[PDB]
This record gives C-alpha cells, sequence and structure tokens, in this order.
RNA sequence: GCGCCGGAGCCUCGGUUGGCCUCGGAUAGCCGGUCCCCCGCCGGGGUCCGGUGCGGAGAGCCCUUCGUCCCGGGAAACGGGGCGGCCGGAAAGGGGGCCGCCCUCUCGCCCGUCACGCACCGCACGUUCGUGGGGAACCUGGCGCUAAACCAUUCGUAGACGAC
RNA sequence: UGGUAAGCAGAACUGGCGCUGCGGGAUGAACCGAACGCCGGGUUAAGGCGCCCGAUGCCGACGCUCAUCAGACCCCAGAAAA
RNA sequence: GCGGUGCGCCGCGACCGGCUCCGGGACGGCUGGGAAGGCCCGGCGGGGAAGGUGGCCCGGGGGCCCCGGGUGUUACAGCCCA
C-alpha cells in the first residue's frame, strides 16, 4: 500500500534555536552551530509555533521503505540538539599484555600517533575529522577522549583509531591487544 | 513583400521496413503535430523547388536555372500528424531531408 | 510548504479531459489516484474524476463529504466562487489567451500598428532615464 | 536556424532518441554542457558498463580495434552514431550536422541554449531513484580535462551574471519608462489589452 | 475468458429442455461479469456444468440482461471472494475495492489479481462480491479512506505532455 | 608576378525564403522587487511585499515595408544618417557598447485628407540571406614586396632501396 | 517403439518443405500470416509503433519490481533442487 | 457556322458518374415499458448509526484563534433505511 500521512515531531529545548532553508537544518546553540543538508531523503520539514519550539517531518504517499526515513530525521536532528547543547565525548581504553600503549596528542589535538603496539617499530599517525580534539585522562593508565560537536564526525574519528590498532595473521581471541571505545558520552551532564 | 507557403520537411517514402513505395511521399509540416491539426493542408498542392545547371523557360518572365515537381496532399499519416503527398514524377531520394513549400490555393477557407 | 490540499469541498479546475475549463467542488475521496467532483453551477455533472486531470485552486466551500447536489449548488452559490473565480489573475490570463487565439487578420494588424508605437515611446523615455542614471555619478 | 540544446540535466537515450531524429529531419543541433547529462541507474552500474565496453579491443591488433573514446562529448557523440544509419551517406550527412562539446564554446556561451523536457531527468525519473553524471563517469574512466572545464565554465557563470544583472537593471528602467509614459500610452495599450496581450 | 475492457454484470437465468420425465424443471440464476452478453451465456455454461449435470445442447438459456448499478454515484466499499490457479495447487482469496460501480470493482479486482499474482481471466473465478459497510474491512489499503476530514496534497506531480513544445528554454515546475 | 585595397563580364556549385546578445539553478519548491545586518571590490544573507498552473509567461518577445506628393493632429529635439579617436575581446579572441566632432536634415513612428505608378485584361517555379561559395580571365587606380623547396654534390651519429 | 539422451534410429494420422516466392520471427528450406499475370486507389492478417525503422510526439488505465550478472515475446537458441 | 479527328510544348478550372476515407446535423425503437439524478430541504409519521455536525472535557497555537482525541443521534451540517 501507499501510507496517506507518516508524520513526528522533534520537541526543541529553549536555549537552542533551529532554523530550516528547505531541507537544510541549522542548529545554534550554547556551544557551537550545526548544518546538516537532507536533499536526498525528500520529506516536508515545518517549524510550528512561537519560540519555533517543535519540528515537523511528513511523507505523504510513501511506501514502507520511504515511511523508515523520518524516524532517522528526527534521531539525526534529536543528537544535532544534544552535540549543540551537551557536546560528545567518546571515551578509547587501550588493552595490552606486554608492550605499552603510548599516546602523544600533535597539532593540538587534530593528531595522535600511536607508539610500541605489541613491539612494532612502525608508528601510526592518525588524524582526527575537522572539531574532534583528542585528550588523555591525567593519572588514568591508558584511555584517550575525544571531544566534539558531531556525532557522526566524532564516532567516524573514534572508529579511525579502533581500526589503526590491528592484530594481522594472528588469533584475534588470544592477542586482544588495541583501543576500544569504552563509554559514549556527552561533554556537560544535564 | 513576403513569404506565401507553409514550409514542410521531406521526412522520406511510403514504405514498410524492407519495401518502399516511391510514388507516395511522406511530408513533415512545421508547426503541425497532430491528426486534429492536418485537416487545413488536404488536397493542397505542395513544390519542391531545385535549381539546375542548364536554363529552363520560366512561366511568367526570364528563363532561369530553377525548375520544380509539382505535388498534392492526399492524407494524414499515423498518429503525430504526418502527410502523404503525390508528385507528378517520383521525387529523388537527395532531396531527403530538404525543403518542399505547402502551398495555400486549392484554397477551403 | 504545501497550502493547497484536496480536501472535502476544495474547488478544482478540470485542465483536459471532458469538462476542460469549468471548476468541480471535490465531494469524497474513491481511492488514491481518482476523486468524486461536483460542478452544478458550472455545468459538469456528478461524476467520478481522476487525480491527474485536475489543477486545484484555493477556494474551499464547507458541505458534508457525502451531500447531494442540492447542498453543493446552495454552498457554490452562497460563497460565491463563480464571481470570485473571475477576480482572480488566473481567470483574467485564461481570459486572455482565448481572445489572442481569437483574433482575426484585420486585428492582428491592428494589434500590430499600436505595438509598433507603444514601442517606440518606451524606447525614447528608457533611453532619456538612462541620462538620469548615467549623469548621477558620470 | 540552429538548435543550441543544453546538456545539464537530460538522460542519454532519451536525449540522443530526439537529437538522432532531428538532425535525419536536416536541423544543425549543437549539444553543449555534455557533461551535465545524467544516466539512470546507480554510479558503480554505470562505470561497470563501461569497464566492459574498454575491454572490447580487437584481440590481434588494438589498432583497427573499437575507439574507446572518453570526453563526455564524444560518449555522447558515439550514444547518438548509434541511432542512426551511419554506414549509408543520409547517416553521415546527419553526423556531420551535430556538434557535441564539453562546457560551452564561446558561440553558444552568448545565446539561450533551449531545453528537452521530454529527456529530462526531473520528469522521466521518480525522484527516489540512482542516477550516474557523464563528466564524472568520464573522469574516473580516464578523461584528463574535468579540472581545466570546471574553472573555465566557472569564469563565464561569473561574467553571464553581471551579464544578467545589467539585464535586470534594464527590465527595471523599461518598468519605469512604461508607469512615467502612462498618460500617453493608455489609448495603445487598449487595443493590446482587449486582444490578450497584456492582462 | 478475456477481461477486455470495463467488464458488465449480467443476470443469466437458465434450465433444461423438459423431456417427458419432468415437465416442469427448476429453474437457475446467475451473476455473470462479463464484456457482454455472448461471452456471459458461455461463463454461465461453463459454471453450470460444473455445479448441476446440464449442458448447452441439454437446456436452453431463459433470460440474459444486463444488471445496472442501482447507486453509481455513492462510494461503496466491495468485498470479493476468488477462486485463482497458481502454478502449484488452487486458492482462495477475500479482496476489497473502493468504487461506485460492483462491475467496476470486478474489472479493478481483475487487474490487481494480473498485476501482482500473474493470474489471468481463464484462471479467476468469482464466486460472491458483496458491498460492505466502511466498519467491516479488514485491509489498510482500502480503510485509510474512511476520514471524514480527509486531507493530502499532491505532491511530485511530474510534468504531462511533455513534447507539447518538445524544445523548451525554461525546465518545468513540479511544486504546484 | 606576387600580396593589401580602391568597373563591367564570365563560368560553375548549390542550399535557403525575418531575427532572439546568454543568469545560475532548484523540482517536498521557485521567481521578481525591499531596509535594519556580517563577509566582500558593487555583490551576496536574514527582513518585509508582490507573483506562482510560471504574464517581468519560448503558449513568449523583438521586427514588420507597396512607394511617392499636399495639409493638419499626436509623437520626437535628451532624434535620424554617414567621420577620426575615446574602451573591450583568448575555451574555438570577432564586429559590438559609449562620447565628441568633421556631420546633414526636421523627413522616419502613429490617426486623417490628397491624388498618382505597364489597371500587363482568373493562373506555375513570386518575395530572401546575395556585393553568397569556387574558379579562369579583362580593365583602371595606388600601396607594397624580390623567396624557398627538390634533384645533383658531400657526410656517416643513418642506411636493403627510399628515408634520415 | 528402442535408447540416459541426441539436430539419434524406427512407426500412425494430418499438414508442410522438397517443387514456392511474398509480410512477420534481426538472421534461417520446414514456424506464424498468407500462396504470386502486369499496375493505381482502399483495407487488413500475422507482427509492430524511443531512435535505427513506416507507425503511440495518446496530457492512455491499474498494480509489480532496483539487480556490484536486472529485465525484455511461438518454434528458440543456456538452467534445477534448495 | 453546323458535325468529325486533333491540342507544338507546358498548365489550370468547372460540372457529371464509379470506388473510397472521413466530418457535421437531425429523427426514432427497446430495456427493470431503462438505472440513477434534478425541482417542491416535497410533506407527514416512526425508526436506525457513523468516515460524528452541533454542545461539552482533554493535549497544544498565538495576541483570545483553529486543530487531533473523548462523549453521543439531533442541534447552527448532512447520509441511508421501512
Amino acid at each position: 500500500m501507499k501510507t496517506i500521512l507518516s508524520n513526528q515531531t522533534v520537541d526543541i529545548p529553549e536555549n537552542v534555536d533551529i532554523s530550516l532553508k528547505g531541507r537544510t537544518v541549522i542548529v545554534k546553540g550554547p556551544r557551537g552551530t550545526l548544518r546538516r543538508d537532507f536533499n536526498h531523503i525528500n520529506v516536508e520539514l515545518s517549524l510550528l509555533g512561537k519560540k519555533k519550539k517543535r519540528l515537523r517531518v511528513d511523507k505523504w504517499w510513501g511506501n514502507r521503505k520511504e515511511l523508515a526515513t523520518v524516524r532517522t530525521i528526527c534521531s539525526h536532528v534529536q543528537n544535532m540538539i544534544k552535540g549543540v547543547t551537551l557536546g560528545f565525548r567518546y571515551k578509547m581504553r587501550s588493552v595490552y599484555a606486554h608492550f605499552p600503549i603510548n599516546v602523544v596528542i600533535q597539532e593540538n589535538g587534530s593528531l595522535v600517533e600511536i607508539r610500541n603496539f605489541l613491539g612494532e617499530k612502525y608508528i601510526r599517525r592518525v588524524r582526527m575529522r575537522p572539531g574532534v580534539a583528542c585528550s588523555v585522562s591525567q593519572a588514568q593508565k591508558d584511555e584517550l577522549v575525544l571531544e566534539g560537536n558531531d556525532i557522526e564526525l566524532v564516532s567516524n574519528s573514534a572508529a579511525l583509531i579502533q581500526q589503526a590498532t590491528t592484530v594481522k595473521n594472528k588469533d584475534i581471541r588470544k592477542f586482544l591487544d588495541g583501543i576500544y571505545v569504552s563509554e559514549k558520552g556527552t561533554v556537560q551532564q544535564a | 513583400s513576403g513569404r506565401l507557403w507553409c514550409k514542410a520537411i521531406f521526412a522520406g517514402y511510403k514504405r514498410g521496413l524492407r519495401n518502399q513505395r516511391e510514388h507516395t511521399a511522406l511530408l513533415k509540416i512545421e508547426g503541425v503535430y497532430a491528426r486534429d491539426e492536418t485537416e487545413f493542408y488536404l488536397g493542397k498542392r505542395c513544390a519542391y523547388v531545385y535549381k539546375a545547371k542548364n536554363n529552363t523557360v520560366t512561366p511568367g518572365g526570364k528563363p532561369n536555372k530553377t525548375r520544380v515537381i509539382w505535388g498534392k496532399v492526399t492524407r494524414a499519416h499515423g498518429n503525430s500528424g504526418m502527410v502523404r503527398a503525390k508528385f507528378r514524377s517520383n521525387l529523388p531520394a537527395k532531396a531527403i531531408g530538404h525543403r518542399i513549400r505547402v502551398m495555400l490555393y486549392p484554397s477551403r477557407i | 510548504v504545501f497550502r493547497r490540499f484536496v480536501e472535502v469541498g476544495r474547488v478544482a479546475y478540470v485542465s483536459f479531459g471532458p469538462h476542460a475549463g469549468k471548476l468541480v467542488a471535490i465531494v469524497d475521496v474513491i481511492d488514491q489516484n481518482r476523486a468524486l467532483v461536483d460542478g452544478p453551477c458550472t455545468r459538469v455533472r456528478r461524476q467520478a474524476m481522476p487525480f491527474k486531470c485536475m489543477q486545484l485552486t484555493d477556494f474551499i466551500l464547507k458541505f458534508p463529504h457525502s451531500a447531494r447536489q442540492k447542498y453543493v449548488r446552495k454552498a457554490w452559490e452562497k460563497a460565491d466562487i463563480n464571481t470570485k473565480w473571475a477576480a482572480t489573475r488566473w481567470a483574467k490570463k485564461i481570459e486572455a489567451r482565448e481572445r489572442k487565439a481569437k483574433m482575426t487578420d484585420f486585428d492582428r494588424y491592428k494589434v500590430m500598428k499600436a505595438k509598433k508605437m507603444r514601442n517606440r515611446i518606451i524606447k525614447n523615455e528608457v533611453k532619456k532615464l538612462q541620462r538620469a542614471a548615467l549623469l548621477k555619478a558620470s | 536556424q540552429v538548435l543550441v540544446l543544453d546538456g545539464r540535466g537530460h538522460l542519454l537515450g532519451r536525449l540522443a532518441a530526439i537529437v538522432a531524429k532531428q538532425v535525419l529531419l536536416g536541423r544543425k543541433v549543437v549539444v553543449v554542457r555534455c557533461e551535465g547529462i545524467n544516466i539512470s541507474g546507480n554510479f558503480y552500474r554505470n562505470k561497470l558498463k563501461y569497464l566492459a565496453f574498454l575491454r572490447k579491443r580487437m584481440n590481434t591488433n588494438p589498432s583497427r580495434g573499437p575507439y574507446h573514446f572518453r570526453a563526455p562529448s564524444r560518449i555522447f557523440w558515439r550514444t547518438v552514431r548509434g541511432m542512426l544509419p551511419h554506414k549509408t551517406k543520409r547517416g553521415q550527412a546527419a553526423l556531420d550536422r551535430l556538434k557535441v562539446f564539453d562546457g560551452i564554446p564561446p558561440p553558444y556561451d552568448k545565446k539561450k541554449r533551449m531545453v528537452v523536457p521530454a529527456a529530462l531527468k526531473v520528469v522521466r525519473l521518480k525522484p527516489t531513484r540512482k542516477f550516474a553524471y557523464l563528466g564524472r563517469l568520464a573522469h574516473e574512466v580516464g578523461w584528463k580535462y574535468q579540472a581545466v572545464t570546471a574553472t573555465l565554465e566557472e569564469k563565464r557563470k561569473e561574467k553571464a551574471k553581471i551579464h544578467y544583472r545589467k539585464k535586470k537593471q534594464i527590465m527595471r528602467l523599461r518598468k519605469q519608462a512604461e508607469k512615467n509614459v502612462e498618460k500617453k500610452i493608455s489609448k495603445f495599450t487598449e487595443v493590446l489589452k482587449t486582444h490578450g496581450l497584456l492582462v | 475468458t478475456k477481461a477486455s475492457g470495463t467488464l458488465r454484470e449480467y443476470k443469466v437465468v437458465g434450465r433444461c429442455l423438459p423431456t417427458s420425465k419432468s415437465p416442469a424443471p427448476p429453474l437457475y440464476r446467475m451473476r455473470i461479469f462479463a464484456p457482454n452478453h455472448v461471452v456471459a451465456k458461455s461463463r454461465f455454461w461453463y459454471f453450470v456444468l460444473e455445479l448441476k449435470k446440464m449442458k448447452k445442447s441439454s437446456g436452453e438459456i431463459v433470460y440474459c440482461g444486463q444488471v445496472f448499478e442501482k447507486s453509481p454515484l455513492r462510494v461503496k466499499n466491495f468485498g470479493i471472494w476468488l477462486r485463482y490457479d497458481s502454478r502449484s495447487g488452487t486458492h482462495n482469496m477475500y479482496h476489497e475495492y473502493r468504487d461506485l460501480i460492483m462491475a467496476s470493482a470486478v474489472t479493478q479486482c481483475y487487474r490487481d489479481m494480473g498485476a501482482r499474482h500473474r493470474a489471468r481471466a481463464h484462471s479467476i473465478q468469482v464466486m460472491k462480491v458483496e458491498e460492505m459497510a466502511a466498519a467491516r474491512c479488514p485491509r489498510p489499503a482500502v480503510k485509510q479512506f474512511h476520514d471524514s476530514r480527509i486531507r493530502f496534497p499532491l505532491p511530485h506531480r511530474v510534468l504531462r505532455r511533455q513534447h507539447k513544445p518538445r524544445f523548451t528554454a525554461k525546465r518545468p515546475n513540479t511544486f504546484f
């Protein structure tokens, strides 16, 4: 069938303000502005009420594949609101057996180099995505801390570090060594 | 002063696929793009005007180099406004994609 | 973005098919791609009509979703749709299109002669206004 | 008497079907911005179809084999060539009339380009379906002059914009030089109006 | 059969030619949705030969007149019971359509069975066609139109009559 | 005897029968006008106001011519026609914009009077772009230019012969 | 009927090719349509109607399907269990 | 001039007849002696229920305005029965 109407509203907090330009959503607020262009998804975005407290996304005459692209958009704009108010922070922890992981931050947070992974002389250069800043927790044995606004940049930058540390031509059930995403949170607590 | 003929592009011959019939010619008159737009042109006179090497006497004045094969729109042809015509001697095949003149003067207005 | 919606009682201008040029009031929705419409005051007998063949307007006349022809004729004459339709720029350039199509040979000669002189006087004043455009700085 | 067709957003075969028939009917067609041409189906699929075309060369001597032309103009040109009796004279005399160009060359930058709506991606594809650009497809399959065409076409977009702005300025002066003349072309306009040329 | 155009409902009543054993054989009635009388009377003999031991040469067609729609200006729900041949076994279906005529709903049914199941006119048997109330329908494609305050736009109006110019200056509009 | 310009003839090849000098682009959105605002060398945002089955519309626009003489009215003088410089053009440079003066009318466009022209006696290739394209030649004026290739000879970084 | 099967070997019935062109199946002794003196007008069959290529350039109707190996017309020209 | 045969070459028109493809009007028969529909909200009496109009409570949209839900059979809309 073709469902006449599928709608879902996003309840916007006070201190942020969403602005619509066709399908381009701009979220400005306390700790930065985020722009995302949804010209591929083919929906009606509407901004209701005074203060502009609420965002509709409507899909008229869409089949079961296109009706899946509604909770997606409401989830993206919710993470965009959470990313502009509270930020994002992905704590990654290093596990090893013998050879410790020496974590060195270069180019003021944008670059991090990985030293003595499984007794390798080779030193790995992984850069972060624009607007992600690395740091080390003080007198914590080995945990990196990425901070940023965009979830899709912070997560990808954390996935680059996790995939950088790989155990090739060995058992990955014995040699569990590498830098893994410990816990995903926000910068400022509620 | 000005022009007194509609412009028909000679599309090609009356044909099946692997068998063409040269006695009838298919005209594409510019502007008319339907069967309910081509009632006006049925029975009108057509001219393939060309010019060749030698002089040939002209009805109205001086011997020129210009020559004609007079025709006549007979039918509508197909769904999207093309026209069957028939000429006093068969048109030459060098004329395909060239201009011929749809006249006005077996006039019905 | 959408302002014009297929409602129960929105007027719709039929573009092609049988009744090409008239206004029908959408009564009831049969399926996704066909509708039931009534045009009494505009000489459309009640029937089923496809959504493809209607360019819908921005008048709403309000009645229940299965009222008979008496109560949609009432609502048409009440809400004053057919007089308000001729007021719109839509109906005016529809009216103009048919006049230009209707134009005679002598009418075509008269329109040529007037446009010529309208152009000649505008060709003067635009060039005399590009003097006061030019001389302000230069 | 020359058609100057724009190629921005038109589909290969759809456009080539109309250009092939119009040029058999004695017209001179000029298809500018051949790199803007779309193809239906996703990019990977369309690239795979071209690489399959590349693999087909004459085994014993590829100097005689199928010439795998790489510019978007020449890709489009071979696509029109497919829909013509090119081995006969009226098919050759047709191809002679067609002319194709990557970007927009000088005689046709200062012209109004026509659009074929019967061969336009917006109205012949669903908005949900995937498509691929002939310009990018050419670049990834071995075209060299994508970098230069982008900057040269950006240059005429700046020139044409400044011009368009200067034409908006003339229109507002014709808009003003009718309203000042409201008192003395009120007689002439009326006989335009009643024949529906100004309502 | 071959469901050409919009079908028409026929009332085809028939009986066996009286012999000596029974001078009054009982009359039997049937509803035949078919293009015309000449196919309606053939499809009558198909169903009559399968239920009864009655034939064309062993009987006569008493009356075959077109059944008209008693309200072709009211929007109705039509629940149709099916019996069609797949490429493995035969299946019974229940199918709801929304139309003004029954014969329209039966043509709409033949198109939908042809579209979804690749089932043709010779395969499909129709046993029961009942007009339904808005509250007695189990299918969501037909129920979603049971909305007294219905409202939807016509979003992506693709430009039809593409070859009217064929050579326009402007790109066509989609938003109306 | 060649090029750059300033008359009358010839051959031969044909097609043609008014022009559009341009935004970029979106298509679940556009377009044209606006003042407060930050970039930027007069653009481009938010803001208000129109328009949107696109009317500042390619279903569009521009041109429009039978020709001449008389008087008037409307409409022009900041006009029409042709001169030397004033500024541009490179993706396949392109013939145009603008001013002075050297320059001459007061016509040209639109209503109305005034008479005229082989009025060729019902009839077909009419009317164009055309000072077209291509070539043999004849005039009458100026301004200008006097070269290289190949063979032959020699070489041996080359070579069956040519070629190099 | 024999053979695992064969564009294999052997039968019955009717129709074809051989002895026969013509329109369709791109192509082809047998398929489908239809059999032929030399021509003009009309109209059909079987097949078609994006362009090659005559004819959908209908404001055709209703659904289905996305394939990084789509799919696409008797004989027929490459597939199953799962 | 009245009859016959022809035109030097290239052309056109008119009316009559045969064959064809179309276009526009107007008349009538049948049916369930059409089915619906329109006009007197036909006027009267009783019912029934939802794709629920009035009347009220909910969440929300502003400087007090329309939505979406609840309740139920006439109200400031209407629909179908006998």
